[PDB]
């Protein structure tokens, strides 16, 4: 687990590179290593701004600080729709790997009243037409051209919890 | 087969009004060897004597320091350092002198009467520790089998589901003034393959099936904790009224009567529920528009008998309870309690203050109020078991029996004659404390060092740590400036090591600033 | 510059540790690598929640967003300043390395009044006293205590720009 | 030594009402690799004729798509496509098109009136590109004679500092209106070390002295660029009114007099400088307050004589103005000008528009209009030349005659008796267009593949496209309406690739989504 930081002089300077610190002290050292300077020179580091701005001091450990939380598939459902009006209400994105899921579902829509029917729903199928190779505007596309008054069916699959 | 509550279970409901004092810590990966080695640090500066009551001494100087947050530091100090009671108990002593010290102007009597200084909470904690042993070995069994006596004894009358007065009670202000025609009913009931096959249940004419569910959810459960219980809501029903029919019964239904805007909940006299009628149990309010069976100078004798009768039924269970509280185990006699009322005679006589009344009062505000009264009055904190709102209603006159048997000196005309023995029993009590040989700091000390070792890995004492922090972190300044008035903080650079907590705590250097 | 990220199947698992990812589809294919599943299993992932959040969806490169402004020591300077008031106005912090300087100028203050001291400024001395050695909260002790109505003098130093 | 503008900051403050498109790029190292390949693509895109026509259509159906936002984008086009001016070209003409079909049902006579579309303010941007050498190597050096000649001439009389109002001057709204006693006065100065030793500046009795600094700045600094003179506020000035004495003279100081509550600007006279007076120079308002000459139905004979005096003066240096504008150098001919011309003809007959007097609007309304009367009231625009509140009054009356001229049919009696002759040269000048042979689409699109080539490296066109993307952004989902609408869009999935930009400069696939 390797950090590489961007680091100028604050009066000007070229873009020196510095690798990962623990506590501030180290971190001028190392920027006065990068510019071949006496470490007793450094007086503070700012973040993202060249200006004397104290409010962008850095006097921390910087890291990554994500946690990553991966979705699976789980369980696989099949509902009915009646399309009563022209908006079924859903927003559709997709995972920019084939899958397009169900990002919002708005408020007082038609399948925001139906219960197994819930966000981030993998749409699998539309009628048991399969929706592979189907880009997310081309799956809202095709909700709409659905017949108004009639029921559709999609094959869905929840993530598991 | 008592229900007693674990230990952790029992500190945790008497110290906070605690899920995360449990478990696991909640400080994110992002940021974990940053804190990790901030609460390390804070550790040693709790620990340090120097640092603790200088810390504590300067939180109670501000003024929206509010009571609501003295007690949490004193219980989370109680936790923080539950593993040291040797020095928390050092800590507790130091600054309950102080606070005897501030209070040498107002009158002596009136030492400890309230818990609205981080001190007298630590008291009270400390108390709740040490006599949790005295409730494992001694007390807890009678308090048990009165609350049971209790239990058994109001449920031989009826009891009105609205409003919770019943028939039998000991206080008057929760007396069921209708006279109702209460007839006792013996019910075969069976569960699905659960427990017995078939069980007689006793239940009254008058019961709505909510209570007769929870009659016959006790006759299936005894030998379980009440947490484990399947709640009266989460089971229904059936009335096998013949081999041909069966029936769901419920509080309400298409069959409910309707009497003056009201509707009337069912009861097993509604349906006509014979004697003997079997039953089978499965899993599965507004007083304006609901009632069950109130229909809406001097107590009559009727009602005065009943208060008598259950009075009566309840009194060796109740002296017993008194006894075990109110006396020295020969076995194994108090010696946390001996320790502390002697802590108590040796500050009263450093000033003076030897009026034998004051001193009573010193120790009854020490003990009896501080942790006995509460434990009457809330027996869920040791005990997991149900509560209701008429039982806490008799443990409230129960309680108060208690505080008179504690005092020197219309609804307190129950107990009446049972106080002056009462009495004789807690000043006999205190005295042969005085008597038993007394203790020295060290057998103290190997005596908490042990309640330390024992329950060890209870706590998260992290956790604790974090959250006293927070206090730590909203005063900042007036902690350093305590810090900087304190000869013996400054000459060991105190002031620097809480802002290394500071620095490392916020992971920023920076939140360590002085004005000038 | 090696990334090393934390992962866990939403719905509960160990911890697996993911590198650096280029686009979307590549982290997939690393989270499933991590826990040997096939890589057509996983639907989307969050960030810092295993709850089904679509505002904490991750569809985008993750890394060090920072750009570290060191500044060197410049100018320096000496100036009187006639303590009239209690308060002279200023904070006091230090870099974690033995300097301590200037954080905030309180408006209207003593030494807001003074062109030449400005934020960010260094102290090195009081009254020719240095003051290598000195906790931030052990300089702003010095300086409350110098006389009411005296004059003082600061050996100062400006970061270079 | 004509000071011009270097071309890209002819074409930016023509181009806007830009210092970022002449520079780097200000997109952090942080989403700088996936801004690179976002732009990229968006270039891809732009160059797309299929795409750019509907993004273009699509942004001008919203009605907060303001007209300041379409020539916005117009300009923001003409820089990001300026290395593909064939392609741009090429688009302005289809758009052109699609204005010509949308305005068939209004009166042919109001085409290009106006600058309230993207398509017009492009091509007043093309307009721009293809005359800066027409500017260069013809029409420059008479504009800055005139500029000149302008200048001199108004000097030559007193002028109030506070109101602008001159003795002499082309426009009577800006007729100091005092009888003034106006001395000349021959002044010798000297600079600290610039330029020669002494110099005989000429100046007015009436001047203050930021005017007579003024003076002496453009008598020091002939051969330079206005943009590197010192302020009038930047320089002090000395008298030495003898050998033992001299004196900085100021417009207001110790010395200046108050008449009526307000105070006089110092001027010349007011110090008694005498005639032929050495002075030194060195590097160093409210009109309720302050007043300089003005103190406070037909025009008298000695005003109309001024606006004669100065419009005689000025009259062959603008004759050959308007002729160097209005004529074909036959050396090189304006290809730019006979190709627009003859696509104006083109689309003309077309629609049945014959009428010789609709099609001289259209080419007015193209090209004198468009660009020319703008140049006139802004030499700015082509020179680095001081901008003055009255040279821009006088410019405006010279501006008027131009407009005048290219038209068909009080203020504007000054030069009445010119414009006849005007007229017959503007209309000779489009005949002799007509009459030149036409060019290919092949020489035009080299000539203009030479001006791409040529300023290859002048314009940042990746802040350009970013700017663009931006508007590109606030209508994603009506852009993506318009491509799913047009069929040859749809055929060739403009509508991912489009996606595939916001995906990478949001650095976010979840800034993709559709509704349904």
């Amino acid at each position: 687990p390797r950090l590489v930081f961007h680091t100028q002089l604050a009066h000007g300077s070229p873009t020196g590179r510095i690798e990962g610190f623990t506590n501030v002290k180290e971190l001028y050292g190392k920027i006065a290593e990068a510019f071949r300077l006496p470490a007793a020179e450094v007086m503070f580091c700012t973040l993202n701004t060249h200006k004397v701005d104290m409010d962008k001091l850095l006097g921390g450990q910087i890291g990554l600080e994500d946690f990553i939380f991966a979705h699976v598939k789980g369980q696989r459902k099949e509902v009915e729709v009646f399309k009563s009006e022209e908006a079924l209400g859903l927003t559709i994105t997709d995972n920019g790997a084939g899958y397009a899921f169900i990002k919002r579902i708005k408020e007082g829509s038609v399948i925001d009243h139906i219960q197994l029917i819930s966000v981030g729903d993998m749409i699998e199928a539309i009628n048991g037409q399969s929706l592979l190779g189907c880009r997310h505007y081309e799956v809202a596309r095709l909700l709409k051209e659905l017949p108004r008054g009639r029921t559709f069916t999609l094959k869905l699959t929840e993530p598991r919890k | 087969g008592i229900p007693f509550l674990e230990y952790k279970h029992f500190v945790t409901r008497t110290f906070f009004p605690t899920h995360p004092l449990l478990g696991e810590w909640n400080i994110p990966e992002h940021c974990r060897p940053s804190m990790e080695e901030g609460i390390s640090l804070f550790s040693s500066l709790l620990n340090n004597k120097h640092f603790l009551i200088v810390f504590v001494h300067a939180l109670e100087q501000q003024k929206d320091f509010a009571v609501r947050d003295r007690c949490s530091l004193a219980s989370l100090l109680t936790i923080a350092l539950h593993g040291k009671l040797e020095y928390y108990t050092s800590i507790m002593k130091e600054l309950l002198v102080d606070l005897i010290d501030a209070s040498a102007a107002k009158n002596p009597k009136l030492m400890l009467r309230r818990t609205e200084s981080v001190v007298e909470k630590m008291l009270t904690n400390w108390m709740s520790i040490c006599m949790y042993g005295c409730l494992r070995e001694t007390v807890g069994e009678p308090f048990f089998l009165l609350l049971c006596a209790i239990k058994q004894q109001i449920n031989k009358g009826s009891i009105d589901a609205i409003t919770g007065k019943a028939r039998y009670t000991l206080n008057e202000e929760w007396l069921l003034r209708e006279n109702i025609e209460a007839k006792p009913r013996n019910l075969n009931v069976s569960f699905q393959g659960c427990g017995m096959d078939s069980l007689s249940v006793r239940a009254m004419d008058t019961d709505t099936l909510t209570q007769v569910k929870e009659k016959i959810l006790e006759a299936f459960c005894k030998n379980v904790p009440y947490s484990q219980w399947p709640r009266a809501e989460d089971v229904d029903l059936e009335w096998f009224a013949s081999s041909t029919q069966s029936y769901v019964l419920r509080d309400l239904d298409d069959t409910s009567v309707v009497e003056d805007g009201r509707k009337k909940l069912n009861t097993l006299a509604h349906y006509k529920i014979p004697e003997g009628a079997s039953l089978a149990m499965s899993l599965t309010l507004d007083t304006e528009k609901y009632f069950h069976l109130v229909l809406p100078k001097v107590l009559p004798e009727i009602y005065l008998t009943r208060l008598l009768s259950t009075k009566g039924t309840l009194q060796k269970f109740l002296d017993d309870l008194f006894k075990a509280i109110l006396s020295i185990r020969e076995d194994k006699p108090p010696l946390a309690v001996k320790y502390f009322f002697d802590f108590l005679e040796e500050q009263a006589e450093k000033r003076g203050i030897s009026d034998p009344d004051t001193l009573h009062i010193w120790k009854t505000n020490s003990l009896p109020l501080r942790f006995w009264v509460n434990i009457l009055k809330n027996p869920q904190f040791v005990f997991d078991i149900e509560k209701t709102d008429h039982i806490d209603a008799c443990l409230s006159v129960i309680a108060q029996a208690f505080i008179d048997a504690c005092s020197i000196s219309t609804n307190k005309l129950l107990y009446a004659k049972e106080i002056p023995e009462y009495r004789k029993t807690v000043q006999r009590y205190y005295k042969q404390i005085q008597d038993m040989t007394p203790l020295s700091e060290q057998e103290m000390n190997a005596h908490l060092a042990e309640e330390s070792r024992k329950y060890q890995n209870e706590f998260n004492t992290n956790v604790a740590m974090a959250e006293i922090y927070k206090y730590a972190k909203r005063y900042r300044p007036q902690i350093m400036a305590a810090l900087e008035a304190n000869p013996t903080a400054r000459r060991t650079q105190l002031q620097h090591k809480f802002e290394q907590v500071v620095a490392l705590m916020e992971n920023n250097i920076y939140e360590c600033y002085s004005e000038a």
